């Protein structure tokens, strides 16, 4: 478990925390091995794009399933 | 074809558990044990194995002898085997395999209400005005056809959710057929929706019409044999 480090990372966990139902998401933790689907991974970027005005790709989620990552994607953007 | 069905109407004990992971490879054995929901582990390991019961009576291979690869986007195949053309599909209580000797998808959602915006961000726009022209007594279920007989192709394609869902459409008829609209250019294919559980919606989508009427259900003793 790594606890979120800034201000994405944190947001991005608490849409992750209520599109799964549960509690406490690290920043490494990968998305499909906690409970995401194909069907939570588009809530999962619906989501994103309602915040941050930003596309994010399914195969990108896919590709790198942690906050980390996709915080990384999220802000330089 | 042959479509195999799993209902979990319990939890696998642990000794079936156990027994199931004597099946997998090491690699897989520790994915399972990655997973923060033990169903979630169930339903990857049932899927595991079933492909693995299937092929190995059909090849006349041990259980334990199929090695798995994935191709680029993540959809499992047997190098040894190529022949031999599966997917499966896991959700809620079920776990579903297909099986040809051409590539197939399939695919099972429990339907849960949920608003439209997934449609409207993402499926094709003749999909989205489809939906909108359901009474709302039908639009969550319309929305899980769509789901599971888009994702049925996708995965039959091999490239998942990498192909934009608005590159193609889909259409359940009245009548309970099911039509697609791609550049074809492509090659032949065809879905079926099946009725298998009335809180959930599955399909699948293979390189030819010639599909079961019902699917063959399994169990987890005949899975452990
Ligand atoms: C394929 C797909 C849509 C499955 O979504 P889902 O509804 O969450 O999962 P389902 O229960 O329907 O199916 C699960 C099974 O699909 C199969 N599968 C995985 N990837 C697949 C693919 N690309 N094509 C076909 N089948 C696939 C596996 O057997 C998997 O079982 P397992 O995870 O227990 O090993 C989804 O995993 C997907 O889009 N994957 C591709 C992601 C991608 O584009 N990666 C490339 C990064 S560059
Ligand atoms: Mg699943
Ligand atoms: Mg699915």
């Amino acid at each position: 478990y790594v606890a979120p480090t800034n201000a994405v990372e944190s947001k991005l966990a608490e849409i992750w925390e209520r599109v799964l139902g549960v509690s406490g998401i690290g920043i490494l933790d990968n998305f499909f091995q906690i409970g995401g689907h194909a069907l939570k991974a588009m809530a999962v970027a619906a989501q994103v794009h309602r915040e941050y005005q930003v596309e994010l790709p399914l195969k990108v989620l896919f590709a790198q399933p942690t906050i980390k990552a996709l915080a990384q994607y999220v802000a330089t953007r | 074809m042959k479509i195999y069905g799993i209902y979990m109407d319990r939890p696998l004990s642990q000794e079936e558990n156990e027994r199931f992971m004597t099946f997998i490879s090491p690699e897989k054995r520790e994915k399972c044990r990655r997973f923060y929901h033990k169903e979630d582990a169930h339903r990857t390991l049932l899927g595991d194995v079933l492909v693995r019961s299937v092929i190995s009576r059909q090849y006349q291979l041990d259980k334990s002898d199929i090695r798995f690869s994935t191709q680029e986007y993540g959809k499992p195949c047997i190098p040894d085997l190529p022949d031999a053309h599966f997917n499966i599909s896991h959700s809620g209580r079920w776990v579903i395999g297909a099986f040809d000797s051409q590539p197939i998808g399939i695919d099972i959602e429990k339907t849960k209400p949920i608003s439209l915006e997934i449609a409207k961000r993402f499926f094709s726009k003749t999909e989205y005005s489809d939906l909108l022209a359901k009474d709302k007594d039908e639009q969550t279920d319309y929305f899980y056809h769509l789901w599971s007989m888009k994702e049925s192709f996708i995965k039959q394609e091999g490239k998942g959710l990498s192909l934009p869902l608005d590159s193609f459409s889909v259409r359940l008829h009245q009548d309970g057929q099911v039509s697609i609209e791609l550049p074809d250019s492509h090659s032949p294919c065809y879905i079926k929706t099946y009725e298998v559980d009335p809180g959930y919606k599955m399909a699948v989508c293979a390189a030819h019409p010639d599909f079961p009427e019902d699917i063959t259900m399994v169990s987890y003793e005949e899975l452990l044999r």
